[PDB]
RNA sequence: CUUCGAUGUCGGCUCUUCCUACCGUCCGCGCGCACCGGCGCGGAAGCGUCGGAUUGUUCACCCGUUCAAGGGAUCGUGAGCUGGGUUUAGACCGUCGUGAGACAGGUUAGUUUUACCCUACUGGCCCCGGGGCCAGAGCACGGCGGGCCAGUACGAGAGGAACGCCCGCCGCGGGCCGCCAGCCCCGCGGUUGCCCGGCCGGGCAGCGCCGCGCCGCCGCGCCCGGGGGCCCUGCGCUGACCGCCUCUAAGCGCGCACCCCGCCUCGCGCCCCGCCCGGCCGCGCGCCCCAGCCCCGUGCCCCGUCGCCGAGCGGCCCCCGCCCGGGGAGACCACCCGGCGCGGCGCUCCUGUACGGCGCAGAGCCCUGCGAUCGCCUGAGGGACGCGCCUGCAGAGCGCGG
RNA sequence: GAAUGGACCAACGAGGAUCCCACUGUCCCGAGCCGCGCCUCCGCGAGCCUCCAGCCUCGGGAACGGGCGAGGGCCGGCCAGC
RNA sequence: GACCGCAGCAGGACUCCGGGGUCAGCAGCCUCUAGCGCGGGAGCGAACGCGGCUCAGGGAAGUCGGCAAGCCGGCUCCGUAACCUCGGGAAAAGGAGUGGCUCUGACGGCGCCGGGUCAGAACUGGAACGGACGCGGGGAUCCCGACUGUUUACUAGAAAC
């Protein structure tokens, strides 16, 4: 018989397998259009989430209430220290989709980027690039393969490195990721922008602009196994069911025989791979500005990033959420498709007060006036 | 007869509450029958919110006329902090409604105590009738 | 910027930060922190919290 | 008919799926379609179909609201639950019976046993570089209003649209923690009884109790969800058969909340590169069109049957550590990091002003003896799992694989 | 329907009903916590079941099959859940 | 602590003697004497379970039904209705106070020495006091049985006897 009144099916289908990401870390899946005969610019880049403030700014959003009005509204502070570029990588378009022809490495490769390519860079062998510093760094050997990209490929990325020693984080190992380089008017103009900028740093500032939208992707926080009603949002049973309260009741009907891949069960909740998207850059500015914050006010927060550190050097603030703990990598993309209807940005304050704690005083020397 | 597209904002009375009267209309404690607007979700009480119209009954505190009846109303003030999008939390020490027609126009009088500016842009009686809008 | 005090703790509350009361006599209190408020609700005097502004008056120590 | 050496027996709760014989939303077309509405029809199962009073009830009925289709899944759903209904033994009442008892009449009280197996499902694992690419599998944004249009078309009035654009909301989904609430692991304060002789500081009352509270979780908070393709049901275009007419028979256009794809979630394999750059194998390329079919209705017909060099192309295989310590990760593993860490020092925050000394405080008693409390030193003391530092001890196997 | 006792409730009741006030995680709508179990390890170690076998969809058949017909999936071994 | 139940089984077993403190208490909580460290230990701090906590706004809307939880509670003083067999109801309902100090009063034997209860007042402490503990939620009615009693050991404590 039938249910007897309509509910919807508690969760996404298209979120399942909920399984921990066997993938390092976020990873881009899909980059921004190419778009030809666009400004040449690079689609993506690094950071690492630092923490959250909460600003005021005025909306002009004509039709909302707050027009010309004031709003209180989160955001999140992503450290971006910039990304050495170390290789070329071009993807011809064929029958069975992207295939590389070739990926074609700088002469000089940055101690981080190769801490990567080991385990335990200490008791490596340290045999890594060690023939192609040779071959290469006579010039000759990057300009051929370089021309293999520009007659054989469509797609040309940058693959660039993190710098984690301008970094609070304990890792020690860059993280590696490819950047599409998008708006040629030929192939032959992507991969040569893409040779000014090998072995070279690219900046947030360079890549992304404040009041456009990214995407941010990441890996979630993670809780562990979890049980139903945490985890797929089943409504608990009453308080007298013996065997608790805590689960599903009927995992299905007796046709068919076999649980459903729809029922909900316990299992993994967290640490999974999700894309948070249409989020606008609220600002991009640098730690090493006495006064980005200001409207002397620096980002750092009094007290420090609670988790995560001391964010020295470049940082993005994206309006709202992001997912990940702090201190988690997240690859931060071009918009694939953006909000229209967003108002542009007007930060009129940033938060600096304590995020440890209850904090009262915005900067240290505030509460060194108060605590004479 | 909510003039205006009013943000969310937390609602605290779902129906069973019995909020106070804020007009002299005469009714001295108005029962929430039930919300107007609401197509709800299995099992999800209707709640309401500052501001929002309300069927309410009148229970035996009040006068002989207003009781026995569903009749209109607006939650003007609640006790459950919400935040309104200026980032300002904000909460009252009671919960308390109007009796007031859908068109607007108010069975009482006088209104008593400060009123949401939810409640009284939403309707504009509200907004002249109440001393202080808080 | 803008700033507002605690009704009990005399204490400035930066924007985004606090909750707001307000009271059936029409007064509004602004509310530092949820122990600002509890000391209130519970009626603890705040000229005897020593860390309140009107203990601090009261002893000479911040006027 | 099949089950009586047993297939647990109504409704509810919880949860998924499925159907269309479609109520609303979508697309057309028809009305006794002016508009608003209603109403009939075809396509359409994506979403929605809710909160309550009485009843064990499905149903019924009524109240309400974003106004509320119908069903299937062993009459879905008991090693899921409930026991309210039903159906044992106690007991009433009415009827019936000489009686024992009966009731397909009412009433009340009445053990709901078992997973550690197999399968399925959900996550987890079976050492093997970094970046990626895509077979297959999953799949997710609907509904409602406000504003401008507009008191406009339309109605000779009452009334009263629309496309578009904009803003919100509901329900859902995926996250997050800046705020604001919850919670607090051993923080700080208050206090009761008993104990440590009193004071200080403690312990016990299985966290004695109360007030706050950090990091972190969390919702009651906050952020995010704007697209393409082929096209039904059809409406049209040119246009016949059928000396006409005609959306159709060739030909063509547009076309749905549906479908497929994207984005998203997983991902066997493969790819490129790095280390390494080594073997092994195969021997063979015009294209179109069939109412021009441009000269056809052949050819190959021997992969050993004598073919096997090289060249060039197309392949194929090879190849790549753990223990240990921490985590932003965790049942175990795995993951992600790594000369950790341990102890200090600052900063920040948490509590609320430490012990002691002092006094021109103190109801007093009385006697320079006691006295709860009080102010001062004292935003003090204590505390920290966050941030910065290390001035101190430290810290990378000659352990196992290779 | 009147000692197969009729009507009547003061006081009593782990009796059967309906309501009201206070009260609350009963619920909306769940969340955080503390123990202990679980889980992993060292040592000990059973029960109950059991023709075999152990993935499905449809068909036909004691009319509802794991085996049978025809399709569609599936290295093999385990763990915690259910 | 060896009995009797499969056993060296949270099952069942009749007595005697019975300190202190808080207290009305042979209650609860803590202890002196005496006894004493229980089919083992470690690690971890998942789900789920069991034993407990706490929860914003609402307050039974949940459910067959308020089941379970919560609320109330000690003492002192006020203040108590309908009904009623005049005995009750009744702790009705409903209030208020309560600590620590510093002192006052009263109450006896009769040179002089008890007693620990009762009042009354200052003065104090984040607006706090039965501070743990122990410890009625109340009210309006309906049915049935007058009551206190008894009952199917091992599913019916009832209106049955």
């Amino acid at each position: 018989s039938h249910r007897k009144f309509s509910c919807c099916r508690k969760g996404n289908l298209g979120y399942l397998p909920r399984k921990r990401c066997t993938r390092g870390r976020g990873r881009c899946k899909t980059f921004p259009p190419d778009v030809q005969g666009a400004p040449i610019h690079l689609t993506a880049f690094l950071g690492y989430k630092a923490g959250c403030t909460h600003v005021m700014r005025f909306i002009d959003h004509r039709g909302s209430n707050l027009h010309n009005r004031q709003a209180i509204d989160q955001a999140t502070i992503i450290d971006a220290p910039p990304m050495i570029c170390t290789a070329i990588i071009g993807y011809a378009k064929t029958p069975k989709g992207l295939r590389a022809v070739t990926t074609v490495w700088a002469a000089h490769i940055a101690e981080p980027a190769m801490r990567r390519f080991y385990r335990n860079y200490f008791h490596a062998e340290k045999t890594a690039f060690s023939t192609y510093m040779k071959k290469a760094a006579d010039g000759t050997y990057i300009k051929e393969q370089l021309g293999r990209l520009k007659q054989h490929a469509d797609v040309i990325r940058i693959v660039a490195h993190t710098q984690p020693a301008l970094t609070p984080l304990k890792q020690k190992k860059a993280d590696i990721m490819e950047i599409q380089v998008n708006g040629g008017a030929n192939v032959a103009e992507k991969v040569d922008y893409a040779y000014a900028l090998m072995e070279k740093p690219i900046s947030i500032k360079d890549v992304f602009s404040v009041g456009a939208q990214i995407d941010t992707i990441s890996i979630t926080r993670g809780r562990g196994f979890e049980g139903v009603v945490t985890r797929w949002g089943v409504t608990r049973l009453p308080r007298k069911t013996r065997r608790g309260n805590r689960k599903v009741a009927c995992i299905g009907a007796w046709h068919p025989a076999n649980v459903q891949y729809t029922v909900a069960r316990a299992g993994q909740m967290g640490y999974f791979h999700r894309t948070d998207t249409n989020k606008q850059v609220f600002m991009i500015d640098t730690a090493e500005n006495p006064r980005c914050c200001t409207t002397d006010k620096s980002i750092n927060p009094v007290g420090g990033f609670v988790n995560y550190g001391r964010v020295q050097g470049d940082f993005i603030m994206i309006k709202g959420t992001c997912p990940g703990p702090k201190r988690r990598p997240v690859v931060m993309r071009n918009a694939l498709l953006p909000h229209r209807n967003c108002p542009p940005v007007q930060l009129q304050w940033i938060s600096t007060a304590s995020k440890f704690g209850h904090g009262i005083f915005e900067t240290v020397e505030e509460r060194r006036q108060f605590y004479a | 007869g909510g003039i205006g597209n009013k943000f969310r904002i937390s609602c605290g009375l779902p129906v069973g509450a019995v909020i106070n009267c804020a007009d002299n209309s005469g009714a001295k404690s108005l029962n929430m029958i039930a919300v107007k607007n609401w197509k709800g979700h299995l099992n999800r009480f209707p709640k309401a919110s500052v501001g929002d119209m309300v069927l309410i009954t009148v229970g035996r505190d009040g006068k002989p006329e207003l009781r026995r009846k569903v009749t209109p109303a607006v939650v003007v003030r609640q006790r459950k902090v919400w935040r309104r999008k200026d980032g300002v939390w904000i909460y009252f020490q009671d919960n308390a409604g109007v009796i007031i027609n859908p068109k607007g126009e108010l069975k009482g009088s006088s209104i008593t105590g400060p009123v949401a500016k939810e409640a009284a842009d939403r309707w504009p009686k509200i907004s002249t009738t109440a001393e202080c809008v808080h | 910027p803008r700033i507002e005090h605690c009704s009990f703790c005399s204490k400035p509350v930066y924007p985004g930060k606090g909750i707001c009361f307000v009271r059936n006599d029409s007064r509004v209190f602004r509310f530092c922190t949820s122990k600002c408020h509890r000391n209130f609700k519970m009626k603890r005097n705040p000229r005897k919290v020593r860390w309140t502004k009107t203990y601090r008056l009261l002893h000479n120590k911040d006027m």
